[PDB]
């Protein structure tokens, strides 16, 4: 439960660049091979 | 409307139409050098001082944008050198009587204009005369607090 | 000799006047002549907090009704309310007012006799003849319309700037938490199971257009889904097709809470940069023309489109730094214009909000997350060239959000200002949601008017606070709250003493009684929907000896009056002129103290006085000589004045931005005395030896018994130790400095980190007490104890390691040290104000 | 709505005392809540003005011509500002359905000695101004379902 408090209070802007970047590339690729984020 | 090109648009306003120029040249647009390897690969060099999130534009035959253009580069101040470092405060002018203190806070600059914000450099503050330096301290944001 | 009479009348002060936490005075006695007060060289005045929180162990304000008669007994001439200091003649058939001296008649339902001392026999039986703070039940003649319910309507900026900074999702979570906290004013807390939260809730979001959220239920009893009605007419505001834009919260519990959950997701993909907040706050006005209430406005930037757009001439908006061509940083005379509103538009709208009994709260949070509007404006014309890169990531300061222009929306309607520089969800979310839950659920009064009277031969020169000035004395408050403090300055009337042989400071014809009284009357409707009259009566005796009136000073109230006067002087001519006035007024006050003090062998002791907690200063005067008390009093004044010189209120321009100084001045003109002295004198506590400062029983850390906080450290760097952690609070923010050589066992107990490099300033505020070790849980006990000791539980904690760029905000708050603003310690500053004296 | 071909375009406006231009477009992230731009039914708004409130007015410097390599599956017949009101029938079929059973009568109070407030003239004005900016010289039919006399604003009879 202490995990859910810490993760809910963390922007993607605060994540250290590459971690946010690979989430953006993976989300766009999953959106590509299913059919605005699904 | 405020600083693209003026003259540069009046040169390529025609730019005979098979190979018309499609980018409108901004206030400080570069020209990347497009050395050709003869193998399909092209290396591009560029030089752009100002502290801003500059945008690389890549064009094919100067007509169609390429890739995920524009790309963002985090251009920023660089290596601290002499000359351009400046001082501000009361230490450039009248000091205190009775030995209270005075401050000659110096702000580190790179080779061309920008404000370096990485602390750690060493500045030789001479104390020639009756003024004798107490402390040079690193503000750790690009300035230095000398007393 | 001639001191026993003074201490009897001083005893009459401490047992009949309004209490300390409601009213606080600069001096307990007053001078008799204008020649005496010019030689005093210290200001005279009161601080008034009519809805102050009552400390446990202290009596609550009693309620007095007048029955079916419906006549509050009042003076005819000055309209001063009945107070325990009137004089009763002809066996109580007549009463002379202690402010204007007229002999009024006693009503027939007020007929009671007198005792042997001239007072009334039922003086303790009726509460308002013995206590200085009373709450009357006002009759129907004081209401112009039926008592309106507690009302709130939230303005949320939903532009692309605000949704990127997380302001839309931080504000919506706070509003939901405050409405469901159970402390909502207007909910009947007198427990009888019935559906009557009379509170009124509306929701308006804004961007380039203005959006209204329909919230009422369907006419057929079904659960209607919430609607979003765009309104793009940002020049002439109207209301869309609904009568459910402003609904009751109890009857619409599910619709309001659901719509708050939908707002962050619905405007999540908004790509609009510009905002029309000026049209949005006008839009809130048309909703509540018939009820009133409070706007909880969350604005990130000034309005660039729509109505009420202010453009500042001269290019002065670039003083904080947005241009690099040599034209705005060489004129310090024009920087004072940056601190005042640049247009007459916002004072006239604040007048319109006042006449509708509507107050506005401001929550101004400019963004720092790389706003794209700073470089994407359409260009044409001429240059190029050369040489990039490598280092220095940003140091992103707060962009100029022009807080000076938008101040009168709260300063003229009794609303509050809450500013967040460089708003991000990791740092300012907890401080924002605790402000929302505190502003909403505190003790609140509505459609308030206040009026401050003084006795004859006295007048009020300067009035400070958040109000509107109607007439000459009538304070107007759209809302009043528990944190509203209004300060007055008093002097002598030289015109009222040249009209006959009555030139002695309100002397009644009963044989002489030299008492000067101030009356604070507040007509307001409480959260339960009834009209109350908040009466505070405070008195000071006329004294002819300067030894009595100087020794009876309150050094904290004297400092707060000098700070508020320095803000006006800086708003009038120059900040540097107000800085000179603060140092000057320190020197004539200290020369008065050395002249009244007969001891000449203590001027060479440049030490610190015995520092008590805030509100425990008039207790250390029982085993000390009067000379020893007054040296420590004026030395404590010089410490607090030197504090505000080094604070953000009077620092040089290059180190504090413009809109930071605006919010510091707006706080210092409306804060209570205990928070102003906390701002000018931060309190410092050590945290690395928490196991040392504890008893042999280790008395369990609960708040039921106080979480033990003995040591208040001095504010100089020589007691700092490199293996230590040190917490500093200044009434606005906490800074937790951690040394490089801190024990790793202590670090794992508090933040759970294995090294100092494993700590960053952003997340380690929430990481305190998480590892559940007893050492770090006691650190969280210290943090929450200083959090809740003040009125509001909203005060951010920015942890600072030794060697980060954010270290200078800690070391600047060390007031005894030497900072980039003033290169003087407290030892040198006493020396400078002693040779000037 | 089912009789029209699945490829045809469609928009919707419901007008009472004020004109509501509904939101059919947008992403799949905000389907559950309806939106409606509101126009004041009793005042004169030109076709130039109406496009300015809705952002449909043609920008003077609106050439970024076909220079997005990576815009995902964007429909090129409609500009993104105009796609929020006009959508294909088969793409906004759920949202155009859900607007319809939500549609109740005019909620503003009608006095018993007065006709209901009706801006039929402004409803055709904002219908035609949107189709000007987005759909110039393209096949459009404005199906006006009116249930009585116009009483407010432009074009009002009694």
């Amino acid at each position: 439960s202490l995990f859910l408090e810490r993760l809910k209070r963390l922007s993607l802007a605060d994540f250290p660049c590459t971690f946010r970047g690979l989430l953006y590339l993976l989300a766009d690729a999953v959106d590509a091979q299913l059919r605005h984020v699904t | 409307e405020e600083d693209y090109d003026s003259d540069a648009e009046r040169l390529n306003q025609y730019r005979p139409p098979a190979s018309r120029a499609t980018h409108r040249r901004r206030k400080d647009t570069l020209d990347g050098y497009v050395y050709n390897h003869g193998d399909g690969t092209y290396t591009v060099h560029y030089y752009c001082t100002r502290a801003a999130r500059h945008s690389i534009y890549v064009y094919l035959n100067d007509q169609i944008l390429v890739g995920d253009s524009p790309y963002r580069v985090n251009v920023t101040p660089g290596s601290t050198d002499g000359e351009n470092c400046e001082a501000y405060g009361d230490g450039t002018t009248f000091f205190a009587l009775g030995g209270d203190f005075s401050e000659i806070v110096i702000q580190a600059k790179d080779a061309h204009g920008n404000k370096v914000k990485t602390g750690g450099d060493k500045f030789t503050v001479a104390a020639s005369g009756a003024a004798k330096i107490v402390e040079i301290t690193d503000m750790k944001d690009g300035t230095y607090w000398v007393k | 000799s001639t001191g026993s009479a003074a201490q009897q009348v001083l005893q009459e002060i401490q047992q009949f006047n309004s209490p300390r936490y409601f009213t606080r005075a600069s001096v307990a006695r007053v001078p008799h002549s204008s020649s005496l007060q010019q030689k005093l060289h210290l200001p005279i005045g009161l601080f008034i907090r009519p809805l102050a929180p009552i400390r446990p162990g202290s009596p609550t304000v009693p309620s007095v009704n007048f029955g079916n008669c419906g006549v509050v007994v009042r003076c005819k001439r000055c309209r001063t309310y009945i107070n325990p200091f009137v004089h009763w003649e002809a066996h109580g058939r007549r009463w002379s007012c202690n402010l204007c001296g007229y002999v009024n008649d006693t009503p027939q339902f007020y007929m009671r006799g007198l005792d042997e001392k001239g007072k009334r026999e039922d003086r303790f039986e009726r509460a308002e003849l013995s206590m200085g703070s009373v709450e009357f039940v006002a009759p129907a003649d004081y209401m112009i319309r039926p008592p309106q319910p507690p009302a709130y309507l939230f303005l949320i900026d939903v532009s692309a700037t605000a949704v990127a900074s997380g302001l839309v999702e931080s504000a919506c979570a706070g509003i939901r938490a405050a409405l469901t906290s159970g402390k909502l004013p207007g909910c009947t807390d007198s427990g009888a199971g019935r559906g009557d939260s009379r509170t009124m809730v509306g929701i308006v979001t804004y961007d380039s257009a203005v959006h209204f959220y329909a919230l009422g239920s369907a006419s057929g009893g079904g659960k209607r889904r919430p609607q979003v009605l765009v309104m793009p007419e940002i020049d002439d505001v109207f209301l869309p097709l609904s009568d459910d834009l402003f609904v009751n919260f109890a009857e619409n519990r599910d619709a309001v809470l659901e719509a708050l959950d939908t707002i962050p997701s619905l405007w999540r993909s908004n790509g609009c940069i510009d905002n029309c907040m000026g049209s949005a706050v006008k839009a809130a006005l048309l909703v509540m023309k018939h009820v009133g209430g409070k706007i909880l406005l969350f604005a990130s930037f000034p309005p660039t489109v729509g109505a009420l757009v202010t453009k500042r001439s001269g290019g002065l908006a670039g003083a904080d730094g947005a241009g690099t061509d040599g034209g705005s940083r060489q004129q310090p005379d024009r920087e004072v214009e940056l601190l005042k509103p640049a247009s007459e538009a916002y004072q006239q709208f604040a007048q319109q909000l006042t006449q509708s009994q509507v107050s506005v709260d401001l929550f101004i949070a400019p963004s720092s997350c790389a706003s794209p509007a700073a470089g994407n404006v359409p260009p044409t014309g001429t240059y190029a060239g050369g040489k990039p890169g490598s280092g220095a990531p940003g140091l992103v300061t707060a962009p100029y959000c022009d807080l000076a222009t938008i101040l009168p929306l709260a300063e003229l309607t009794g609303g509050e200002v809450r500013y967040y520089s460089a708003f991000s969800r990791l740092q300012h979310s907890q401080q924002l949601e605790n402000d929302i839950v505190h502003i909403i659920t505190r003790t609140t009064g509505w459609e308030a008017v206040m009026r401050i009277r003084v006795s004859r031969g006295w007048k009020i020169s300067a009035r400070h606070g958040r109000f509107f000035l109607r007439g000459t004395d009538l304070f107007v408050l759209p809302t009043v709250n528990a944190d509203s403090t209004f300060s007055i300055l008093m002097e002598l009337d030289e015109q009222a003493g040249a009209g006959g042989p009555g030139n002695a400071l309100v002397t009644p014809p009963s044989g002489g009684d030299n008492v000067v009284a101030v009356q604070a009357a507040l007509l307001y409707t409480n959260s339960d929907g009834e009209r109350r009259i908040r009466v505070h009566t405070f008195c000071m005796p006329v004294s002819q000896n300067i030894q009595d009136i100087v020794s009876s000073m309150d050094p904290e109230v004297v400092t707060c009056l000098l700070i508020q006067q320095a803000i006006d002087q800086s708003l009038r001519s120059k900040i540097a002129d107000g800085r000179a006035f603060l140092q000057t007024s320190c020197s004539q006050l200290l020369s008065v103290l050395h002249s009244v003090g007969s001891s000449t062998q203590l001027a060479a002791s440049y030490a610190l006085p015995s520092l008590p907690h805030y509100g425990a200063v008039a207790a250390a005067s029982a085993g000390n000589p009067a000379g020893g008390a007054l040296l420590e009093a004026g030395r404590l004044v010089a410490l607090f004045i030197l504090g505000v010189l080094k604070s953000n209120a009077f620092r040089p321009v290059k180190e504090v931005s413009t809109d930071k100084r605006v919010f510091s001045w707006s706080r210092l003109l409306a804060l209570p005395v205990d928070r102003i002295c906390a701002y000018v004198h931060p309190r410092m506590l050590p945290l690395h030896n928490l196991s040392n400062f504890g008893g042999p029983s280790d008395r369990v850390l609960d708040g039921q018994e106080e979480v033990i906080l003995p040591p208040a450290l001095r504010l100089t760097a020589e007691e700092m130790t490199q293996d230590g952690a040190y917490l500093l609070e200044n009434g606005e923010e906490m800074l937790l400095w951690i040394g490089r050589s801190i024990s790793p066992q202590w670090l794992a107990s508090v933040f759970g980190a294995h090294s100092l490099d494993c700590v960053h300033p952003d997340v380690a505020a929430a990481s305190i007490g998480d590892s559940q070790d007893p050492v770090g849980l006691r650190v969280r006990a210290v943090v929450q104890s200083v959090q809740g000791e003040h009125l509001c539980n909203a005060m951010r904690l920015l942890v600072i390691r030794q060697g980060d760029p954010s270290e200078q905000k800690f070391f600047a708050q060390l007031m005894e040290d030497r900072v980039p603003s003033l290169l003087l310690t407290f030892a040198e500053f006493l020396q400078k104000v002693d040779m000037r004296s | 709505l089912a009789l029209m071909p699945s490829d045809a375009m469609v928009g919707i406006i419901t007008y009472g005392a004020m004109a509501m231009l509904h939101e059919l477009g947008g992403g799949s992230e905000n389907v559950d809540v309806m939106k409606a731009h509101v126009f004041r039914g009793n005042k004169e708004l030109t076709s130039t003005q109406i496009q300015q409130q809705l952002g449909l007015a043609r920008s003077a410097n609106a050439y970024v011509p076909a220079g997005g390599p990576g815009a995902p599956a964007g429909s090129p017949l409609l500009r993104p500002a105009a796609a929020r009101f006009i959508q294909p029938v088969g793409e906004c079929e759920y949202k155009l359905t859900s607007i319809l059973e939500e549609l109740r009568r005019d909620s503003w109070p009608v006095p018993s000695d007065s006709r209901p407030m009706r801006c039929t003239g402004l409803a055709l004005s904002v219908a035609l101004a949107v189709l000007e900016a987005a759909w110039y010289q393209l096949p459009a039919r404005v199906l006006l379902f009116v249930g009585g006399a116009c009483t407010s604003g432009p074009g009002q009879v009694v």
